[PDB]
């Protein structure tokens, strides 16, 4: 059985971070997106 | 990941450039200072071919092409838009080849063998060199090489072959065939015969050398060997790739009328 | 609404060095590939001219005008 | 907010060495990748005569009424061209 | 009209759709073979658990040789035998970086000179006699003249000193052919030394190993008997001339520019 | 090739005007006469094939020169 | 350097090895064996014996009847000279019947010879075919070698018998010489519209290539770890070495994965086999399906479309 | 009808779920990007359609490219 | 078990991975009726 | 492994961010120049 | 932060010093090389630009020559 | 210490590191004011 050695404590703690990150990221990636629109709108 | 028994031979040295800084692996590949190099190099050339195909009428995969200079350019230096994209990727090109040779000999000193791979290597890294430096530099010009795109220089490989009005009779051309068509015909035996010894007939043992030599020599009254069929494979592959640099050098700095004129020569030796 | 319970159990089948590597390598490639898809479409930014052309701004600078007339 | 306050930790798993060579790689490819796209636009900045033309401007070829240019009546090659 | 179309689908383009499912299904196949050595790999997890992956795609059922004479099954994908017990330091603290050898690296079995694991019996010929054996034993070969005849050469060893002289040559029964050399060593022990590390120059009648050092030749693996050679021992003396190629000098190992 | 071309007027064309089997019944060896004819073309005039077609459609008249 | 193991340095001899024992039942091996110095500095050294039964006397027999035809024809095109058989041998050849003929059986001397030779040679190809299956089948050995042999066969009977066939013309098969063969490649690639565009010879282009490719990287690699007693592959596989651990870690660093030493025999085997199935597939639909190949590519997207700045008019719409 | 599908769980006791994880997601990638590739070649394309507005033609008629273009 | 999973992880895994698929089948239906009102291709 | 401890890890953290600060910072001044001498948008 | 920057100095503690001074090296040769060439690409070329003079034309209407080519017709 | 450098040797290394590159930068200064009072390209 495939297992990462993480415990459950040290994988919430991963998840909570990787979560936060991932919002940050698609934050930016929206914010670049209504720029675009604003300057060039393509539909 | 590691194979069952990788462990004991993953050691340090054996490099030529760089030293301890480079000598580590990422997953199963071993990086080095050539390995940083091979791929920034095929990296920066991928992304070029990919922006001349942006800058072009389509981005169908079949019918992208970058082309090389005009012949009014000379040896010189052309636009960015009308050649110079070329030269830059085909700087980029021999950058990734050599790079990727010198790799092989790391790993090859490191693991303790000979050096035949990169050396058969080198002899495709040859015939490209042909193609886009030697025969170039002779003629006088850049825009003598090839098109980047599939499809693209296969149109070039058909003009340049009907600029002698029948390729098929040139001689260098003819023996670099005769050692494709050779090698591939070896190769099938090979495979068989191994593939044939190890997988016997439904119920049997695992067969031994003198099976292997007794086979061709029922069938045909000769067999070359285990040890030889190897040798002889290299030299098949090699041979045909250094005819065919040689029958590129000579077609237009060495001869410059219809390929089937050279072939003149026998029929009028002073002896029949 | 509580069916994403043992979410975060997910990192202990999943190994988070493979993954987080795989995803920036990933993100790069996609990056390059539609900036270049989209320069080559009719929302291409450099070469448009807007706000105005530099080459044909170029061509009819006096100081080059005045040298082709002659 | 106080959620990021565990970052560092990144580098236990992730190691350094590695991590700066990738990072200094990927930074100069770019770098000579995005100076080749703008040099291929009409934001080109060598090329673009100002504040000045250095070389030698191009000069076209008459042609005939088959569209290519004309024949020499004694040269003993024909007329190159670059169009067809 | 030169480029009229009457209809877009043909028989060509499904017959091309045909080959590249032909295709894409041999590769298939060929890869499933690829692993029936070496797996399940090793995959070093987030803080150093090793698990066992098999890949993609998935590892073959077992299947079995059946060896000549007697000589058992081998089932594969199958069991392994131990490892020895090379002892190895990391050089940087990640799963991809180095290892350095611990103690003197010519007798460690780590790095060129590692060997493998095999059986303790003989290559058989067709008929069960030992394959690769001395001249003395076969008793019908002969040295072809037009060719050197190594028995008396010395052995110089890549540094210049001398390492011992030639007494044996070992044959192939199976396909007539040199294999081994033995020679007798500072020390006055035999050993051999493989056929494809020897440079034979016929009129100073030297023969020239560029691997190890000439004092190294004291130190390599000796045989049980005399008579024959194991798969095991061909493995162990082949590895040892192997190590030299980066251990002999302190200097081999160490970025040539 | 002068006889049947030359002299006698026969029909130089070997090729089809659609991409599927149609109409069209010339021969390899009707094209092997073709392609002697052109070899004297090159020859008597000092060229190659591209002094007029563009190889990789001998057939179409928008890839030739003039 | 170090000896790179291309020649033997030394050689040794014993008496000739008559070889295995074959099934009670079967003939003798014909013929004393020799030796060749020269032949050994490469490889064996040993010439014969053969094995002559009854597939391999009826094949030897036609194939010689066949030779015998074509050669004789290539001199009486120059009237019995040999003088000017040897000045001008490049150029001869026996032409196949004229294609108003159709699939009819013609006279002699204007197409049936090459009608013999043909069906000659095919007779003497198919009597080896069962030759080589039953030599490997006696000695208890896979058959795996017939099957190769049969689609090189089938290659040769495509070109020759089918496609004549499908399209109702003898005339339309390749003739006997050497230029004149290669006069038939370029005639049948240009009447057809380009082979360029045909995608079953690009394909079987790319496995030509990675034939040369491959069998350059495994002689490579076995010369380079013979001196761990690599050359000998049937031990490495039956029992796995370090040669062989070596072999497969340094394709495994080089480039990502890796064979095993029974594997990448199979490898070798498909390459060169798919490089003349689409041999096959390629030729068999010109000419019954598709009469030009570069129609075909720009009707499928795939041919580039240089710019033209011309019009050239065609004199045939005037 | 109702109790068919009980013990389908029982498929990750002979399928393994990360390796199935892994093929699951590569195979969307690739198909992700197929289809967005098929769709952009066929009349449905929403690039290069010149809607709202082309803009490479928006650049030619600039007042001061036209009188740039004028002068010359 | 050939996984390696007793049959309380595998139910375990079981309610995740179904939960997982639903709401991925949900966003791509959204996003076809988006693209359907803006450009109807049937 | 990685083999770091937490002290080196928080070190490295430290000099990386302002690192990759000073980096950005050239970056924005280098787009200001560009856009006053030839503006793209 | 005028403080953030003064552990830097332990940067040759993980990267090797010599290994670091090749690559350095090779680098700049091959960027030299690249700019060289991607600025002779250009309007701003400095060998054929015909500036101070240009040369095979100087060649061409040299007295001699021009003597010469007069004296064959 | 995974280069085997000290403290004090990669200080010292430091120092004389960072004395190039800056020389090195002057060098290059020198050679753009004199290509720019030649053939200015902006
Ligand atoms: C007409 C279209 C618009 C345009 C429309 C868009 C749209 C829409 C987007 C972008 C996005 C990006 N564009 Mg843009 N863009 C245009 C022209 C440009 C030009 C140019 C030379 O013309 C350049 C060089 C860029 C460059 C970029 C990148 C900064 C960014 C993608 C980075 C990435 O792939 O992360 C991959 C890397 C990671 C995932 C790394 C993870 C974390 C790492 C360590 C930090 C990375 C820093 C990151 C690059 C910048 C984040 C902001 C920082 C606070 C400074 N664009 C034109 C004008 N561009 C994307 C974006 O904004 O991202 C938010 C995006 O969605
Ligand atoms: C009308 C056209 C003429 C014709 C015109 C030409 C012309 C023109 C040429 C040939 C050349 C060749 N021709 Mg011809 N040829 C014709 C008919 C034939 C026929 C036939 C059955 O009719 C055959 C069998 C051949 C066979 C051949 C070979 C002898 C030779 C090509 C092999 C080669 O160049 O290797 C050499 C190998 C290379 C150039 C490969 C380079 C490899 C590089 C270093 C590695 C690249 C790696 C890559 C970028 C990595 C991708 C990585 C991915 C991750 C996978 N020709 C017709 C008559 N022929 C070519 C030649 O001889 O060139 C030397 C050549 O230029
Ligand atoms: C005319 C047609 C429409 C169009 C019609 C559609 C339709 C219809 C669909 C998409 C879908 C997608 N479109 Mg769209 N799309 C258009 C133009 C674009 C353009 C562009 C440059 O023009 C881009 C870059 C995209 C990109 C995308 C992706 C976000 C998405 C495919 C996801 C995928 O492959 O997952 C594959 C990868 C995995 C499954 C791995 C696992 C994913 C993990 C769990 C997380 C990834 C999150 C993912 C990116 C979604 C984010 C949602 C969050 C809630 C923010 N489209 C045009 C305007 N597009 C698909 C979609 O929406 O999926 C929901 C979809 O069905
Ligand atoms: C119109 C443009 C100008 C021009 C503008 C510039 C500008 C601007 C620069 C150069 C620079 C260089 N030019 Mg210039 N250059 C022109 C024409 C030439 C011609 C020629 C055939 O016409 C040549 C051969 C050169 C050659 C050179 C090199 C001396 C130098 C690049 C050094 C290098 O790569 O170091 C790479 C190697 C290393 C870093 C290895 C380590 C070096 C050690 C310390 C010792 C080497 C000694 C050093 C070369 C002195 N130039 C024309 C006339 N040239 C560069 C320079 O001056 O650097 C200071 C530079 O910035
Ligand atoms: C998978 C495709 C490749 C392949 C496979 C292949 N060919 C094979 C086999 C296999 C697996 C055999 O087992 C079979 C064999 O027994 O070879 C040892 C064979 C064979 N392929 C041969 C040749 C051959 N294969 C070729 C091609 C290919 N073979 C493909 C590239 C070619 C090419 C490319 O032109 C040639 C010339 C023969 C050596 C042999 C079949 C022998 C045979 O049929 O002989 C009986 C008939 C006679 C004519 C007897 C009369 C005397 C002969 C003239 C002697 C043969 C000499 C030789 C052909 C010299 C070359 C002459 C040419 C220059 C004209
Ligand atoms: C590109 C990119 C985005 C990079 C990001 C990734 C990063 C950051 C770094 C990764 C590190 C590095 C340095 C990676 C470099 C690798 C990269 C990226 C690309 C290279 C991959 C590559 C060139 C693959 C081509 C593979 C192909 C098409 C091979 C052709 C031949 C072929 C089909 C061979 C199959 C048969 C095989 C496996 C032959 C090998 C083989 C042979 C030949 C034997 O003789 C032998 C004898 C006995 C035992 C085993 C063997 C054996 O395995
Ligand atoms: C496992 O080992 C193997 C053997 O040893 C047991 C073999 O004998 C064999 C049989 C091989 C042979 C009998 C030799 C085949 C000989 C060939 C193909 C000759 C080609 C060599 C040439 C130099 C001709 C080329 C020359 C010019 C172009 C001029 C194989 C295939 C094998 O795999
Ligand atoms: C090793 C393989 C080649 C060895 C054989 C070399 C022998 C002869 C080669 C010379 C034949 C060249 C072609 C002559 C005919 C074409 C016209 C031509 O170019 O010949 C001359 C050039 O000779 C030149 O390069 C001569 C340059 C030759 C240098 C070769 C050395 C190679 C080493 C580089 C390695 C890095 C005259 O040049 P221009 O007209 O002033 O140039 C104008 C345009 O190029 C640019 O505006
Ligand atoms: C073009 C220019 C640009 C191209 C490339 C340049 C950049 C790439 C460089 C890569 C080149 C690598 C070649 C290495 C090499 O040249 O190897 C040489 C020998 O290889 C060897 O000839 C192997 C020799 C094999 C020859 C095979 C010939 C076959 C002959 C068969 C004849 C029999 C006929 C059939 C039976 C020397 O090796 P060694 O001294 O044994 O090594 C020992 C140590 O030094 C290792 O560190
Ligand atoms: C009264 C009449 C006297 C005849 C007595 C002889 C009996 C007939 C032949 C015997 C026979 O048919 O034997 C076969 C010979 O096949 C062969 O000729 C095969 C050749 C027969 C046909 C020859 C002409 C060929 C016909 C056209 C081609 C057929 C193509 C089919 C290929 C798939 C098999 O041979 P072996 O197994 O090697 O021999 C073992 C023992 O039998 C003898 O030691
Ligand atoms: C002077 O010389 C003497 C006489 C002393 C002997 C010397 C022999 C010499 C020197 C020979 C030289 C030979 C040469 C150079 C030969 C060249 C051969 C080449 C390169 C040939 C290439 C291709 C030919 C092919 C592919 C032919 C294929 C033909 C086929 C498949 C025929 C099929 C016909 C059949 C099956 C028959 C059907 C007939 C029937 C009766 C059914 O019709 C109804
Ligand atoms: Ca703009
Ligand atoms: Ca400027
Ligand atoms: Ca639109
Ligand atoms: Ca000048
Ligand atoms: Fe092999
Ligand atoms: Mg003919």
């Amino acid at each position: 059985k495939p297992s990462t050695g993480l415990t459950e404590s040290e994988a919430k703690e991963f998840h909570g971070l990787f979560m936060a990150s991932m919002t940050l990221w698609f934050g930016l990636v929206v914010l670049a997106h209504i720029l675009s629109w604003m300057y060039r709108p393509w539909l | 990941a590691l194979l069952n028994f990788e462990k004991k031979y993953r050691v340090r040295g054996g490099t030529l450039v760089g030293g301890d800084l480079f000598d580590f692996w990422v997953g199963p590949f071993y990086v080095g200072f050539f390995g940083v190099s091979a791929v920034f190099f095929a990296t920066l050339g991928t992304m070029l071919i990919l922006f001349g195909a942006a800058i072009g009428p389509t981005l169908n995969i079949w019918q992208i092409s970058i082309a090389p200079p005009d012949l009014s350019v000379g040896l010189g230096f052309a636009p960015i838009r009308e050649g110079g994209l070329w030269q830059v990727i085909t700087i980029c090109a021999v950058g990734a080849f050599v790079s990727w040779a010198l790799r092989q000999v790391e790993i090859a000193r490191k693991l303790g063998m000979g050096l035949h791979v990169p050396f058969a290597f080198s002899f495709a890294i040859l015939a490209y060199l042909t193609l886009v430096f030697f025969r170039p530099v002779l003629l006088g010009a850049w825009g003598h090489a090839f098109p980047y795109g599939l499809f693209s220089h296969l149109d070039w490989v058909s003009n340049v072959g009907y600029q002698t009005l029948h390729f098929h009779y040139n001689p260098a051309h003819m023996l670099a065939i005769s050692f494709f068509f050779i090698n591939t015909l070896a190769l099938a035996m090979h495979g068989s015969l191994i593939l044939s010894v190890v997988n016997p007939q439904k119920g049997e043992e695992v067969k031994t050398a003198e099976h292997e030599n007794t086979v061709f020599r029922d069938i045909v009254g000769y067999s070359i060997g285990a040890l030889a069929i190897h040798r002889l494979g290299l030299f098949l592959a090699i041979n045909a790739a250094f005819w065919s640099a040689v029958c590129m050098i000579l077609t237009g700095p060495f001869w410059t009328r219809g390929w089937p004129e050279w072939w003149m020569w026998w029929p009028n030796l002073p002896i029949w | 609404a509580k069916s994403f319970d043992g979410m975060h159990k997910l990192w202990m089948i999943m190994n988070p060095v493979s993954t987080l590597w795989a995803i920036f390598i990933f993100q790069i490639f996609l990056g390059l590939l539609i900036h270049m898809v989209v320069l080559s479409s009719d929302l291409n930014w450099h070469d448009d001219q807007i706000p105005v052309g530099y080459q044909l701004q170029g061509e009819t600078l006096p100081v080059n005008l005045e040298m082709k007339a002659a | 907010s106080d959620k990021f306050a565990g970052m560092y930790k990144l580098w236990t798993f992730i190691d350094p060495r590695r991590t700066l060579i990738f990072i200094v790689a990927f930074q100069i490819m770019l770098g000579i990748l995005i100076h080749m796209i703008v040099l291929g636009s009409d934001l080109n900045w060598h090329n673009d005569g100002i504040p000045r033309f250095y070389s030698p401007r191009p000069v076209d070829v008459a042609v005939g009424p088959a569209g290519i240019p004309l024949e020499i009546p004694g040269s003993p090659m024909p007329q190159a061209r670059n169009y067809n | 009209e030169f480029g009229y179309i009457t209809q877009y689908f043909d028989l060509a383009q499904v017959t091309l759709w045909a080959f590249w499912l032909s295709l894409l299904s041999v590769i298939f196949f060929n890869r499933r073979e690829d692993k029936r050595e070496g797996y399940p790999q090793e995959a070093v997890q987030i803080f150093g658990k090793t698990i066992l992956t098999e890949g993609f795609p998935f590892m073959p059922a077992p299947k079995t040789f059946k060896l000549p004479h007697n000589g058992g099954d081998v089932v594969k994908p199958g069991p392994e035998r131990p490892q020895y017990d090379f002892k190895l330091e990391q050089v940087d603290r990640f799963a991809g970086a180095a290892y350095r050898p611990v103690g003197n690296p010519m007798l460690a079995g780590v790095g060129p000179g590692a060997y493998a694991v095999r059986a303790n019996k003989p290559d058989l010929t067709n008929a069960g006699d030992p394959r690769i054996v001395p001249m003395r034993v076969a008793k019908h070969f002969a040295v072809v003249d037009k060719d050197p005849d190594p028995r008396g050469m010395t052995v110089i060893g890549a540094d210049g000193q001398v390492g011992g002289k030639v007494t044996e040559i070992w044959v192939d029964r199976a396909e007539p052919q040199v294999r081994y050399l033995e020679l007798e060593a500072g020390n006055k022990k035999k050993v051999l030394v493989p056929i494809a590390l020897c440079v034979i120059k016929g009129q100073k009648r030297e023969v020239k190993v560029r691997s190890i050092n000439g004092i190294h030749f004291n130190d390599v693996p000796t045989l049980s008997n005399y008579d024959q050679i194991t798969l095991a021992e061909e493995d162990k003396v082949s590895a040892y001339y192997g190590a030299g190629t980066l251990y002999a000098t302190p200097n081999r190992a160490e970025s040539v520019l | 090739p002068f006889t049947p071309f030359l002299l006698g007027e026969n029909e130089i064309r070997v090729s089809g005007n659609t991409d599927l089997r149609n109409t069209n019944r010339k021969s390899i060896k009707q094209a092997e006469w073709t392609f002697a004819l052109m070899t004297h073309f090159s020859e008597a005039l000092g060229v190659n094939c591209t002094y007029c077609h563009n190889s990789r459609a001998f057939m179409d008249w928008n890839q030739s020169t003039p | 350097p170090e000896y790179q193991n291309i020649f033997n340095k030394v050689q040794v001899r014993e008496p000739a090895y008559p070889g295995v024992e074959l099934p009670k039942g079967s003939l003798p091996r014909v013929g004393k064996p020799i030796f060749s110095y020269w032949l050994g500095k490469i490889g064996d050294a040993q010439i014969g014996p053969l094995y002559l039964g009854g597939w391999g006397i009826a094949s030897l027999i036609s194939g010689f009847i066949a030779l015998e035809v074509i050669g004789l024809n290539m001199l009486a095109s120059v009237g019995w000279d040999p003088r000017l058989f040897l000045k001008e041998f490049f150029w001869l050849g026996l032409e196949p019947p004229p294609p108003a003929y159709g699939l009819s059986i013609p006279p002699l001397a204007e197409g049936g010879w090459w009608l013999i030779a043909g069906l000659f040679l095919t007779m003497s190809l198919l009597l080896w075919w069962v030759r080589v299956y039953k030599r490997a089948k006696d000695l208890g050995m896979g058959t795996h070698l017939s099957w190769a042999f049969a689609v090189a066969i089938l290659f040769f009977l495509t070109l020759g018998f089918i496609r004549p066939v499908l399209m109702g013309s003898w005339g339309e098969a390749p003739p006997f010489g050497i230029f004149p063969h290669l006069d038939w490649t370029a005639a049948i690639s240009i009447r057809y519209g380009n082979f360029y565009y045909n995608p079953f010879h690009g394909l079987s282009i790319a496995f030509m290539y990675g034939s040369a490719v491959l069998f350059a990287m495994h002689g490579g690699t076995i010369l380079a770890v013979s001196r761990y007693g690599g050359d000998r592959e049937i031990d490495q596989i039956t029992d796995r070495g370090t040669a062989a651990e070596r072999a497969m870690l340094f394709w495994r660093w080089c480039m990502g994965f890796n064979a095993s030493m029974e594997s990448i025999h199979r490898w070798a085997w498909w390459f060169a086999v798919f490089c003349i199935i689409n041999s096959i597939l390629g030729i068999i639909l010109t000419g019954t399906v598709v009469d030009n190949w570069y129609l075909w590519a720009v009707k499928h997207g795939v041919a580039p479309s240089y710019p033209s700045e011309l019009t050239i008019d065609n004199p045939y719409l005037t």
